[PDB]
C-alpha cells in the first residue's frame, strides 16, 4: 500500500515521444512490484511498472507535448495530479 | 385504355360544362346587361 | 316610388326605385330596401352598370316612374335642386350630393326619370354626376366622369 | 389515330368554346 | 471485459490505456506498434523485356508460285512477292520475267537477356496490414506479428485481441503497378495481347518461362529490290528501351505519410495512416490485484 | 379659361384656353402659360393645325370653354370687337388685331367658342383671320387666308 | 452558310425592327396627331 | 432556290413594311 | 465510313443495319449474335469435404510428469491430465495415487474420399463476356468469336469491329460462389481461416493437394474415467455433410434473362442482357458497288 | 437498274421473327443480282438479296410487329415505302 | 438525228475531276458516232463522243463542284438542259 | 473560225470548249495540258570552290637588296623583309646584321578538287515556258510540245494554235541564282571581282576551265622571325566550305503552286500557276459534220 | 433712374445709376442690383474713382439721368435735402446722410445729376462728402475729405 | 541647342503676350478711365 | 554671337514692352 | 412674437414662438420659419417632447413670451376662443383647432404663455389638446391625450 | 500568436470606440434631453 | 493563462460598456 504520494515534475519538452522527469514519492509497506499509469486524456509516459520494495520513493519518464498540462498518474492504486511549466525542445 | 378513356372524358364533360356554362352565363349577361 | 336603403344601423345609405316595370338600385349601395315586399324579392345583378334589378309587385306597376332618353341640354331637378345638362353631361352646384343619394332620380318638366344618380365628382367648382341612363333602343349607359366618388 | 383525335377534339372544346366566350365578351365590352 | 480502444497507426509510439472499473484496482494496458506493412496482393499478368528478330531465309522460287500458310509464332509476318527478280541478271539467276515469286517472313522471339532482366506487369489487389504490435499490461513484455483486420483474433496472456480494420483504405499502390526490380512503378501497362508497338508491352508473355509470347512491334515485311535476293523489314523499335527512358516516378522516391518502398514482397512500410481500433476481451483474472 | 403666354420678359405674347376638356394653344407662340399647374404640363403637338395641347387638370374641366361647329353666317365677337363671319371666313376690321392675340377665341352670342384665331391677313380694306376650328364630327379644321402673318 | 445565315438575320431582324417601329411610331403619331 | 427566296424574303420586310410606312405617310399628310 | 450501332444481346435474332451515304449506293449489314458467355474470373480461395479424426496412443506416466509440446497439425489438442489412475486396480497398473499423468491429443486430417468428391469455395470476379457474332455485309457469312469489351478490335472483310462494352454490368454469380461439382451456388463461404464448426468450411486448404490444412471441428479433449486407459473427445460433425442438406438455392434453377449456367468452364450461357454496341471502320472499298 | 418501283405487301403478323409478304414490283435493264434492305428505323425483312434477270417483279418476306408501319425498302439502289394492316397471329 | 432528249442525272460530288453520272435519253434514225460538250459556262463532262446505232440511250460522265448547277449538254445536235441535288465528296 | 479561249494551266486537268456557231452542228475542242516548264534562260558568271595556296621558295640574299615585281598570279602578294636575319646564327648564315633582305610572296590556285566538285553563279533571265499540251477535236488524240507566248504558232488537223502568254509572269528563280550540283538555290552571289574574302565567291573564275582566276582570301604576308628562314603568312578561310554550310533555303524544298525543281536543265515543272490563253483558227472544214 | 443694391439679407446697401449711357454703382458696396437685367451685366472697375461700370440696355438709355460739369457754387439737392457746394466741396446737415446712401445723385435745379455720393466726413458742424464728379472734358474726379467714412 | 532654343522662345512667348497684355490693357485702361 | 544675340533680343522684349509699359503707366498717374 | 411655417408651397403648417430667450416650434412641423433671420438658426431637438429649440437674436430677446407655470382651473385663451384647463387637461370645443395650429400658444389673463399646442384629440364632444408646458423647476412636460392627431 | 494579438486588439479598439461612443453620446443626449 | 484573460478582458469592455451605456439609457427613460 502507498500513502499520500504527491507528484514532483522537473522537465518538459514539446517534444513528441517521452521527455520530462516525473517523480512520484510516497510511503508504502511491504512493497512489491506497482504499476503505473496515466488515467488523463492525453499526456503520457513510458513506463509501466516501477517497484517500492526499498521503502523509498519512485522516479519515472513521461512525454506530452502541451505548454503545461496536469495528468492524474497512479501508483499501483494510489493517485496524484502532476503539472509543471514547459519549453520547447 | 381505361386511363386514357377517363381523362379524355373527364375534360370533355368539364369541356361542355365549363365551356357551356361560361358561354351561356356570359351570353345572357351581355344579353341583360344590354337590354336592360 | 322611391325607398331608402337601410343599414343595419338604420341609417339611409341608399334608394330604390320604382320604374318601367321594376324596383331598381344601385349595387354599391348594401343595405335594406325599406319595404316588407320588395325586401323579400331576389335581386338580378346588372354589373357593368352599377345596378341591381327585380320585378316590381302586381300592385305597384301601376304608378311606378316613367323613364324618358329624351332628355335636351338644359335644367332638370332632383331631390337637392336645380339639375343642368350639357355636353352630355348632369352638373349640380359643389357641396349639394353626397352620402345617401345614390339611386334618386333626375326628373324633366313631366315628372319623367331622365337618369339615375349613382354619385359624383367634385370639380371644384361644380359637382358632375356619374349616372345611369338609356338610349331610344332602351340600351343601359353608365357614364362616369374622372374623379367620381360613388356616393 | 382516329380515336386519338376524336376523343382529342372534345378536351379541345373547352379550349375552342372558352375561346370563343372570351373573344365575344372582351369585344362587346371593348367596342 | 470487453474493452475497446483505438490507437494511432504510429511506429514507436508508446501507448497508454488506463482501464478502471468495478471493485478491481485499475489497470494500465500498453500497446505500440512496432511496424506495418501493407501488401498489396498482387497478379503477375505479364512480362516485358527487348525483343529478338528473326527472319527465315527467304524462299525464291523460279517461274512458280509460292505461298505462305499461317504460322503461330509471335508477329508472325510473311509475303509472298512477284516480279520479283526479272532474269539470271535478275539475282536469282532465273529464267522467266516475273513468274518468279519469293517468299519472306519473320517474328518476334524474347531477346536473350530477358530472363536475366525483365519487369513484370502487375495487378495490386485489396491490401492487407501486417503489424509487428507490442502488447503490455501487468506482465507481458512480449511482441506478437498479426492482421490488422476486423476478424482475425489473437490471444495474448489469455486475453482475446482483435486490431480491428484500420481506420482508412489507403495505398500507395494503385490497380496496376509494374516491377522493374527494386522499384515499382504505379502505373498503367497494356492488357496482355493489348502491347502496343515500339512501346512498353509491345511483346508480353505471361512468365518469364511462358512459352507463349505475344508480341507487336509493327513488324513489316518489304519488297525486295532486284540486285542480291534477300529480305527486308520494317520495324518498330523495342518498346522495353524505350520505357527505360520514361520510367518516371518512381514509388521509391514518394514519401507519402512516410510509407517505405520494398520490391521483394513488394509492399509498403510503417506507413503512418488511420488508426488501429484495438479490441480485446479481458478475463476478470487479467484485473488481478483487485 | 384664358391664360397668358408669356416670354423672358414677362411680355404676353399669346394665349392658352381651356375648352372640351383641354388647355390648347397656337404652337408657334412660344412661350410659358401664366399659370401654376399649366406650365407643369407636357403638351402634345397637333403640328398640321398650328396648335399643342394637355389635358385638364380635374378642377379646371368644370367651366372650360364649350365649342360649337354650328356658326352660320353672321356677326360673332371676340376681344377687340366685332367678327364677321361670311362665305367661310372670319373678318374683323383692318389694324385691330395684331401681336400677343393668337390664341383668343372667337365666341357667338351664347358664350360657346366657335374658333380659335391664330394670325390675320391684311387684306387692306379688311383682315381675314387664320382660325382653327372643328366640323361637326370633332374634326379639326386650320383655314388659312393668304397673305397671313401668325401674330 | 455561317456568312449567308447571319447576313440574313442580320438584316431579318433589323428589318422587323425598323420596318415595325416606322410602322407603329408612324401609325400612332398619325393616330395621335389626328384624334387629338 | 427556297432557302435564298424564304431568307430573302425576310430582307425585304425593310423594303416591304418601310414602303408600306412611308406610302401610308406621305398620303395621309397630303390628303 | 465510322459506322455505330447498337444491337440487343439476343440470341438467334436476324439484325439488319442499312448504311446509306454520300454517293454510294445503300449497304446492308446484318449481323446476329450465336451465343454470348459470361464467365466470371475466379480464384480458388479453398476447398472443403468432410475430415477423419486421429487420435494418438495415449501416453500414460506412473508417477510423473508429462508436457505436451504444441504441435503444426490442424486443430491440434492436447492435454495432459492428473489424478488419472489412482492405483494398479487404476486401469494404468500405476502405483502412485494421482501422481500420475496422462497425455492425450487428436487432430484432424482432411478425410481419404476428399480428393475424389469435395467443393471450392471461389471468388467470382468482374466478369468479362464472350460472344459468337456472326456478320454479314455483300460477302461475309464467316462467324467470329470476339470479346464484347470497348477495347476489344477485329477485323473482318477488311473492317474494324468492336462490341463495346455491354450495355450494362450484370452477372447472376455474386463476389463470393461455390461449386460442388457441376452445380454453382452462389454463396458466402467463410474466410480461409476463418471456418466454423459444423459448418461449410470447417476444414479448408488452398488446395485439393496442399499439404496445410486449417480445421476448427471444436475438437476438444475429454478426461479418462478410471477403468482402462484411453482418450475421449468431443467433436462436432463434419460440417461438409451438414453443408450437403443446406445447399439451397443452385444457379442451375434460376433462369435469369434465359441464363444458363455450366459448371467446367462456370459461367452463364446465352443470358440475354443489354445491347452489344457496334462501331466499325468500313473502307470506301467496302461501300462497293457505288 | 430498276425504275419506279413499287411496293405491294400481303400479309402482317405481330409475332416476332418474320411474317406478311413484301413483294415489291418494277422494270429493270440487263439485271444482275440485286440487294435488298430496309432502311426505316425498325422492320426488318430476312432477305439480303434477289435477282432480277428474268426480266420481271420480285418477291420478299419480312418481320416486324407493328400494328401497321411502313418502312423503306430498296432494291438495289432503288427505293419505296411499304406499308399494310396487320393482324396477331 | 436525235430528238426530244432529256437529261436524267443520277450522282453528284464536289471534288475537282469528274463525279456525278449524267445520262441523256433520245429516240434517233439511222444512227452513227454522236459527239457530246456542255455549252454552259462552267460544268464538263470527260467524254467528247458516245455512240447511238443500237437504237437506245446513252449514258455519260461529267465532273463539277457546284451543289447544284444545270449546264446545257448537247447530243450530236440535239441539247437539253441538266441539274441535280449534290454532295461533298 | 477564229476561236479565242483560257485554259487554267493546271497538269491532267481535262479542258472542254463547245464551239457551235451558225449552221454548222457545234464542235467539241478538248485540250489539255501535259506539262509545262519553266525554263529561265541563264548565263553562267562564274565558279566557285576551294582554293589551294601556293607559296614559293623565299628569296634570302645577305646584304642586298630585293625588290619584288608585280606578278599576274590571283591575289598575288610579295614584300621585301628587312633586318630579317641578324647574323650567322641569324638564321640565314649571313654577314650583315640588317642589310638582308628576303623576298616573300604567295597566291592562291583553285583547288585540284574544284573539277570536280564546285558551284555556279548563273543569272536568271525572263524565263520562257514550254508545255506538253495534247489538243483534240474529232479526230487528234496527237500531243504536241508548244511556247507559251503569245507568238509561236503550230499546227494541228490544219488548225492554227497559239497559246497565248501565260496570264502571269512569276517565277521561283530570282536575277541570280545558284547550283551546287543537283540543288539550285536563289541567291545572291557577289559579282565577279567582287568576291569577298572568306565567304561564297571568295575565288571566281568563269568557267571550271578559264585560264584565269580572281581571288580575294586576305592573304597577308608575314615578317619572318629569326630562327629558320621560311615565309609565314595569314589567310582567310575557304569561302567555299564557308558556304556548305550556309547554303540554306534550297527551291527543292519550297513548293510554290506545286512547282518542282530539276537542276539539269535547272527549270520548274509543272507549276500551277495563271491561264493559258488558247487561241485557234480552224478551217470551215473542220467544222465538219455540218 | 436709381436703383437699390441689396445685401444677402435683402437690405438696401447702397445705390446704382442710370447716367450717360451706363449703369454705374460704387465699387464699395457689394451687393446685388435690384433689377433683372441690370444684375446680369458684367461690371468693369473704375477703382481709382471706388466706381464699377456696365453698359445700359438699349430700352434704359433713353431716360438716364444726364450728367453736367457745370456747378458753380451754391445749393443743390439730393434725397436727404439741400446740398450746398462751396470752396469745392459738397456739403449736407450733421447726421443727416449715412449707411445705404452711397450711389445717390446730387442734382441740380434742372434735373441734371452734378455728383455721385460716395460717403461722408463728418466735420462736427456739418459733413463733408466723398464724391465722384467729372470735368468737361469727361474726366473722372474723386474728391475725399479728411475724416471720410464709406458709407 | 534644344535647350536653348525651347527656353528662349519660353520667355519671348511669353515676352510679348504678357509685354503686350500689359502695353494694350494699361494703354486701354489709360485711354478708358482718361476719355469717361 | 548673332545666334544669342538675336535669341537675346526677344527675351529682353519683357524687360523692353513691361518697362515701356510700366514707365508710361506711372508717369500718367503722377502728372 | 409667433411666426408661419411654410411648407413648400408656402402654405401655414404650423407655427414657432420667441419665448424666454428662443425660438421653438414643434418639430413634427416640417417645414421653414417664415422670418430671414430665425430660418438661417440651426435647431437642436427635443424629440421627447416634440419640442425643437434654437437661442434667439439678441434683438427678439427683449419682448419674448413669459412663461408660467401657475395656471389653475379656469378658462385661458389662445387664437381661436377660449381655453378650458381642468383636471390637468387643456378642452376646447369640437371642430374649432385643426391644421395648422400646432406651435401656438395658450395664454391666460396677464398675456403669459400657458403651453404650447402640439394637436388634439377629438373626443366627440370636446376636443382635448396635446400640449408642452413647463413645471415650477423649468423641466418640460409633453401631455398627450388618447386619440390625438397632431395637427 | 499574430492571429490571436490582431483579433484581441481588433475588437478592442472597437470595445473602446464603439463603447464610449454609445456611454457619450447617449450620456450626452441624455443631459442634452433633460438640461433642456 | 494571463495573457488569455487581460486580452480578454479588453474584449469584454464591449459587453461591459455597451451594457453600461444600455442599462443606463434604458433606465433613464422608463423612469
Amino acid at each position: 500500500l502507498v500513502s499520500t504520494v504527491k507528484c514532483e515534475v522537473s522537465e518538459c519538452t514539446y517534444s513528441a515521444d517521452f521527455g520530462g522527469m516525473a517523480t512520484l514519492q510516497y510511503v508504502s509497506d511491504r512493497e512489491g512490484q506497482c504499476p503505473v499509469h496515466s488515467h488523463s486524456s492525453t499526456a503520457t509516459l513510458q513506463e509501466s511498472t516501477v517497484h517500492v520494495l526499498e521503502k523509498g520513493a519512485v522516479t519515472v519518464h513521461f512525454s506530452t507535448a502541451s505548454p503545461q498540462a496536469n495528468f492524474i498518474v497512479s501508483l499501483c492504486g494510489k493517485k496524484t495530479t502532476c503539472n509543471a511549466e514547459c519549453k520547447p525542445p | 385504355h381505361p386511363v386514357y378513356t377517363i381523362l379524355a372524358v373527364a375534360s370533355a364533360t368539364v369541356a361542355m360544362m365549363i365551356g357551356v356554362t361560361v358561354a351561356v352565363l356570359c351570353a345572357c349577361l351581355a344579353r341583360r346587361e344590354c337590354l336592360t | 316610388r322611391l325607398f331608402d336603403v337601410k343599414n343595419e344601423d338604420g341609417d339611409v345609405i341608399g334608394h330604390a326605385l320604382a320604374m318601367e316595370g321594376k324596383v331598381m338600385k344601385p349595387l354599391h349601395v348594401k343595405g335594406t330596401i325599406d319595404h316588407p315586399v320588395l325586401s323579400k324579392l331576389k335581386f338580378t345583378k346588372s354589373s357593368a352598370y352599377d345596378m341591381e334589378f327585380a320585378q316590381l309587385p302586381v300592385n305597384m306597376r301601376s304608378e311606378a316612374f316613367t323613364y324618358t332618353s329624351e332628355h335636351p341640354e338644359g335644367f332638370y331637378n332632383w331631390h337637392h335642386g336645380a339639375v343642368q345638362y350639357s355636353g352630355g353631361r348632369f352638373t349640380i352646384p359643389r357641396g349639394v350630393g353626397g352620402r345617401g343619394d345614390s339611386g334618386r332620380p333626375i326628373m324633366d318638366n313631366s315628372g319623367r326619370v331622365v337618369a339615375i344618380v349613382l354619385g359624383g365628382a367634385d370639380e371644384g367648382t361644380r359637382t358632375a354626376l356619374s349616372v345611369v341612363t338609356w338610349n331610344s333602343k332602351g340600351k343601359t349607359i353608365k357614364t362616369t366622369p374622372e374623379g367620381t366618388e360613388e356616393w | 389515330w382516329l380515336f386519338a383525335l376524336f376523343g382529342g377534339a372534345s378536351s379541345l372544346l373547352i379550349i375552342g368554346l372558352m375561346i370563343f366566350a372570351c373573344s365575344m365578351m372582351l369585344t362587346s365590352t371593348r367596342r | 471485459y470487453e474493452h475497446a480502444t483505438t490507437v494511432p497507426n504510429v511506429p514507436q509510439i508508446p501507448y497508454k490505456a488506463l482501464v478502471e472499473r468495478a471493485g478491481y484496482a485499475p489497470l494500465n494496458l500498453e500497446i505500440t506498434v512496432m511496424s506495418s506493412e501493407v501488401l498489396p496482393s498482387t497478379n503477375q499478368e505479364y512480362i516485358t523485356c527487348k525483343f529478338t528478330t528473326v527472319v527465315p531465309s527467304p524462299k525464291i522460287k523460279c517461274c512458280g508460285s509460292l505461298e505462305c500458310q499461317p504460322a503461330a509464332h509471335a508477329d508472325y509476318t510473311c509475303k509472298v512477292f512477284g516480279g520479283v527478280y526479272p532474269f539470271m541478271w535478275g539475282g536469282a539467276q532465273c529464267f522467266c520475267d516475273s513468274e518468279n515469286s519469293q517468299m519472306s517472313e519473320a517474328y518476334v522471339e524474347l531477346s536473350a537477356d530477358c530472363a536475366s532482366d525483365h519487369a513484370q506487369a502487375i495487378k495490386v489487389h485489396t491490401a492487407a496490414m501486417k503489424v509487428g504490435l507490442r502488447i503490455v499490461y501487468g506482465n507481458t513484455t512480449s511482441f506478437l506479428d498479426v492482421y490488422v483486420n476486423g476478424v482475425t483474433p489473437g490471444t495474448s496472456k489469455d486475453l482475446k485481441v482483435i486490431a480491428g480494420p484500420i481506420s482508412a483504405s489507403f495505398t500507395p499502390f494503385d490497380h496496376k503497378v509494374v516491377i522493374h526490380r527494386g522499384l515499382v512503378y504505379n502505373y498503367d501497362f497494356p492488357e496482355y495481347g493489348a502491347m502496343k508497338p515500339g512501346a512498353f508491352g509491345d511483346i508480353q508473355a505471361t512468365s518469364l518461362t511462358s512459352k507463349d509470347l505475344i508480341a507487336s512491334t509493327d513488324i513489316r515485311l518489304l519488297k525486295p529490290s532486284a540486285k542480291n535476293v534477300h529480305v527486308p523489314y520494317t520495324q518498330a523499335s523495342s518498346g522495353f528501351e524505350m520505357w527505360k527512358n520514361n520510367s518516371g516516378r518512381p514509388l521509391q522516391e514518394t514519401a507519402p505519410f512516410g510509407c517505405k518502398i520494398a520490391v521483394n514482397p513488394l509492399r509498403a512500410v510503417d506507413c503512418s495512416y488511420g488508426n488501429i481500433p484495438i479490441s480485446i476481451d479481458i478475463p476478470n483474472a487479467a484485473f488481478i490485484r483487485t
